[PDB]
């Protein structure tokens, strides 16, 4: 607790690696909220909802 | 002053390589 | 370099609120917009509505008398 | 007049891959693509398409194989200098019906069917255009004859078409066993022809929704940046000794 | 092996195109063409030449028209989409002895003769080189092999080429009467190939002339010009207190 | 050469068009002369010397 | 009155070299 | 920063003064001064490489010779 936030607010070192962790992890975790809600909107339509994936002939 | 922040600058550096470059999976 | 004379008083920006402006005399900001900019709006919309909505009437026109 | 020349406007439909959100129907992408195979596919050629593209859309890396290599493909030249024929693989385009444009035209009427591989994309409307002059041929108004060769569709400008119908119910057979009636069987070569134009729709989809709503964040952190800078400017208290 | 790798290296022949104001001897160039189309064009290309290159140089225009008439070149596709043959024009290129390279390989034991129009270009002393190789085919050394297919020539790198002896004596007629030796074949080949690798060297070594000449007069003036600008503070008297 | 500064170098305007038209007529006499050592020391060698030029059956 | 026979002079020059460049003399 | 300076310069008008024959006037003293002045700067120059190329040379020569049959 403290001791992070006192080192983010008081060494620059710090709060560029805090910026570049949070950068990773929220463009992660939006990565992975915008695939979910994709996939909940298209349920059925996907290349393996395909019935007959796998049978050609 | 000059070895901490060395050793800041260099885990920030570090980090970023991490976060630029992504090779989870070259943690063999 | 211009000779100038006053006395500026100025607040920190950590010692006051940053976005609560944005609405407030909400009323007074529409009203101003509305009263000052109406001529201008009317003459630039009036003229590329009119035309717009003169060719369409021309099609229209053009279109029904070709017809049998 | 300038009526016929433009052509009928073609209505528009709930494409199921329309929305800032949706996906392709991928089982209507195999079942257009079959229907492809067995009616387009003589006539027209689709030569920005491979059998690899179809992997993970639409068929297995197996049955895009044997597709393939039910095919043959013009290879060469071999070590004595001669041109030679082999079963296509996953890497070759979709076969061209003939081997010129000349010949298409010759096979056609003189008139050229184009490339499918864009269609959608080349047209205006253009999957609601395309599904409406497959499933548009009908009589022609009174007063409106059509020369030989030709038939009538509305959609078409000018009116006169050079394809005859070719969607009729039946004409196709569903692996997946849901009938193929002339409606079906054009709403599912559309969406394949939508996929083959815009292969990337969904990838980009899934990048405009993410990247819409980061930076609209970062709208509002820089505008809580500008007002914080200005701040100290736009509160200060001016004094003068000019009153006009 | 040591020195077999290399090859022998070729002597200096006297070119009458050799000199800062020598052209091509034209005469010796058309007897090269025909030494060409008589010999070499059943196994070599000449891609990068057209029937249009030789009118002006070799060839009166309605010469090489009757030249190129006299070949068969493929076109098309006609109305019907077939391909077809035609007489050849004066935007013809050279025709190609071979369908493709592994014909010629096939044809040739496994080697490909190169295509000639830019050989002189294309190795180390090409003139020399092209005209020793030709006239330099005979016996190995002592305790020197050659297997089957091969024919020795000192100046090919390794000695062993897949070319036969070709300029053999009296393997061409010429048109004015020349004594068609190996030598003078050799020679006349050698000046075609030549021109056919540089065909704007007349015109460079012109302008070249022309303008070295005229830069000369300018650095002259250009000196004068300098030293002109320069006297007064060349020629100065600087008188100064120090000494020291 | 006084008296030719009295006529050219007087205004720059007539300098101007006296340089223009010595490099105009120089280019050309210098072509001239170039192209004629170059057919003194080609004789025999032009493709109008061909013996047989328009003789091709 | 010299910004005149300045003018025409000048005039001289930009035909004089005009003609120079671009050399129309099969067009003449 | 600006000098100091305290000089008297005199000068002649370039179109008073002869401004090319100064190229060829005491030549011999010219060529003096530049070998003179220069001949240790051309010896390390030049040595090196003609020994070395004339070295490579030799060295070839005697092992295609030793090679030989
Ligand atoms: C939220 C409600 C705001 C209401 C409010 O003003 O406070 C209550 C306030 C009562 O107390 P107050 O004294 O007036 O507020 C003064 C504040 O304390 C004084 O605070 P302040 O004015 O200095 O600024 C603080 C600000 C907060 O600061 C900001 O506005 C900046 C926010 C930017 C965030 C960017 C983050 C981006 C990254 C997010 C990370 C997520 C995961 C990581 C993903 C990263 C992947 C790479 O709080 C806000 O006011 C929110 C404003 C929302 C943007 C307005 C857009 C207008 C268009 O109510 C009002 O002011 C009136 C409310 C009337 C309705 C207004 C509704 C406006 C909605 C727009
Ligand atoms: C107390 C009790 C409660 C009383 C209040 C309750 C009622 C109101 C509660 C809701 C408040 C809503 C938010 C505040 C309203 C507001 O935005 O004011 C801005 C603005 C502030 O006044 P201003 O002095 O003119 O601002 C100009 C300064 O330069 C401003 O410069 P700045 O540096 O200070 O701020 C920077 C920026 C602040 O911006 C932000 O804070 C970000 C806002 C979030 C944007 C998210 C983007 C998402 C994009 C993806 C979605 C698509 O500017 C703005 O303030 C907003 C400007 C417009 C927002 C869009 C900015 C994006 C660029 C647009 C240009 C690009 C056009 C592209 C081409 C389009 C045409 C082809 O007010 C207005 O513009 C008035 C028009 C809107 C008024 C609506 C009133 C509706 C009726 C309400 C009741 C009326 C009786 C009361
Ligand atoms: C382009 C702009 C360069 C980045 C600017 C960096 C900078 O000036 O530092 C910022 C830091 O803010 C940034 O914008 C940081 C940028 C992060 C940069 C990410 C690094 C990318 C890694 C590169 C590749 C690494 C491999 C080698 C300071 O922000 P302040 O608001 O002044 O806060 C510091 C004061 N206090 C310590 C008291 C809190
Ligand atoms: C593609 C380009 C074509 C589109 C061009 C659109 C923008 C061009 C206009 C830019 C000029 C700037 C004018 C402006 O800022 O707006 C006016 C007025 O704007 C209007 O009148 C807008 C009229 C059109 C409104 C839209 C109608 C519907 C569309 C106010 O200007 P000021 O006299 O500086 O006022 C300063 C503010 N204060 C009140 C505090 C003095
Ligand atoms: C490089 C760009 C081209 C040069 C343009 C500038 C020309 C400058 C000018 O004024 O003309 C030159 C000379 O002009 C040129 O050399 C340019 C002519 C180019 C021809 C047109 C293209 C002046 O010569 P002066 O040495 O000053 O002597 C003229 C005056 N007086 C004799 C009285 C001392
Ligand atoms: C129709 C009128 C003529 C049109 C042409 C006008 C331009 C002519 C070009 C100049 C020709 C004369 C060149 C100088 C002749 C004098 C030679 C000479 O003695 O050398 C000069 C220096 O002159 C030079 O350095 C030579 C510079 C010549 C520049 C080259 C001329 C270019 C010719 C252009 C011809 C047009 C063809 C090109 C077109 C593109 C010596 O100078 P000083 O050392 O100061 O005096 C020595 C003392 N004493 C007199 C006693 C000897
Ligand atoms: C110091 C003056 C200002 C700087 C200019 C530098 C001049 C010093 C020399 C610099 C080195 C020149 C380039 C060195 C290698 C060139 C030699 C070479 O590589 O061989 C070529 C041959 O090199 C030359 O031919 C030299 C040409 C020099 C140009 C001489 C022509 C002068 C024309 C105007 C007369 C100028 C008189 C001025 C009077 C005021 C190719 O020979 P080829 O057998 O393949 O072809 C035959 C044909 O003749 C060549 O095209
Ligand atoms: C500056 C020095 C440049 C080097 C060449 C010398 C000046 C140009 C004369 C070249 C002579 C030559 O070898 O060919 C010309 C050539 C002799 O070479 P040939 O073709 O082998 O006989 O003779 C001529 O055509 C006439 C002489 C050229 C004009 C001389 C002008 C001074
Ligand atoms: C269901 C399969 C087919 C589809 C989806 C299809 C699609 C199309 C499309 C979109 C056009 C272009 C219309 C325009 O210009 O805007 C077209 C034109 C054409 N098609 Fe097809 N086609 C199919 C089958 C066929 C078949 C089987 C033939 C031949 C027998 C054929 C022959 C033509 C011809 C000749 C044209 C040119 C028509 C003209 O210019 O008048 N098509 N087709
Ligand atoms: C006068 C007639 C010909 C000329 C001037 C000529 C010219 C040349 C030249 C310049 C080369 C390149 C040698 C090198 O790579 O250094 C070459 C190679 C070759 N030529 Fe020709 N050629 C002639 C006729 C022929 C004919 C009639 C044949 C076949 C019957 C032939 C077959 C070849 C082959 C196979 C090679 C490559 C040999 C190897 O790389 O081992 N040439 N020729």
């Amino acid at each position: 607790f403290e001791g992070f936030y006192k080192l983010i607010m008081r060494r620059n070192s710090v709060y560029v690696t805090f910026i570049i962790a949070g950068a990773f992890f929220g463009e992660r975790a939006v990565d992975y909220g915008v695939h979910k809600l994709w996939e909940r909107n298209n349920v059925g339509k996907r290349y393996e909802d395909i019935s007959v994936l796998g049978q050609r002939p | 002053i000059d070895i901490q922040a060395a050793a800041g600058w260099g885990i920030a550096a570090a980090a970023g390589a991490i976060w630029v470059v992504q090779p989870f999976g070259w943690i063999k | 370099p211009v000779k100038l004379k006053a006395v500026v008083y100025a607040l920190s920006p950590f010692q006051q609120k940053i976005m609560t402006g944005l609405w407030k005399d909400l009323p007074e900001k529409i009203h101003h917009k509305v009263s000052e900019n109406w001529i201008s709006a009317t003459l630039l919309v009036t003229p590329v509505v009119g035309t717009y909505w003169y060719a369409q009437y021309f099609k229209e026109q053009e279109k029904l008398e070709h017809r049998f | 007049a300038d009526e016929a020349e433009h052509g009928l406007e073609c209505p528009n439909y709930p494409w199921p891959h329309e929305g800032i959100l949706s996906s392709y129907d991928h089982a209507s992408i195999r079942r257009g693509h079959q229907v492809y195979q067995q009616v387009c596919a003589s006539c027209h050629s689709m030569s920005l398409i491979s059998y690899r593209d179809l992997v993970g859309v639409a068929y297995t890396e197996e049955e895009a194989k044997a597709m393939a290599a039910e095919i043959e493909v013009v290879d060469g030249p071999n070590d004595e200098g001669e041109m030679f024929t082999r079963p296509g693989k996953l890497s070759d385009r979709l076969p061209e019906p003939y081997s010129n444009e000349s010949a298409a035209r010759f096979a056609n009427g003189g008139a050229y069917p184009p490339d499918l591989s864009l269609v959608t994309k080349a047209r205006h409307n253009g999957q609601n255009y395309v599904f409406a002059l497959l499933t548009g041929y009908r009589d022609p108004p009174a007063g409106i004859s059509i020369r030989e060769g030709l038939h009538y569709n509305p959609y078409f400008p000018g009116g006169a078409i050079a394809m005859p119908k070719m969607l009729n119910d039946e004409a196709v057979e569903y692996e997946d066993g849901t009938p193929a009636t002339e409606a079906q069987m054009g709403k599912d070569v559309v969406s394949f022809l939508s996929w083959a134009a815009e292969p990337e729709m969904e990838e980009r989809k899934l990048m405009g929704f993410k990247w819409i709503f980061l930076l609209s964040l970062a709208l509002l952190q820089a505008a809580y940046y500008r007002r914080l800078k200005w701040s100290v400017l736009k509160s200060r208290k001016l004094v003068l000794d000019v009153v006009n």
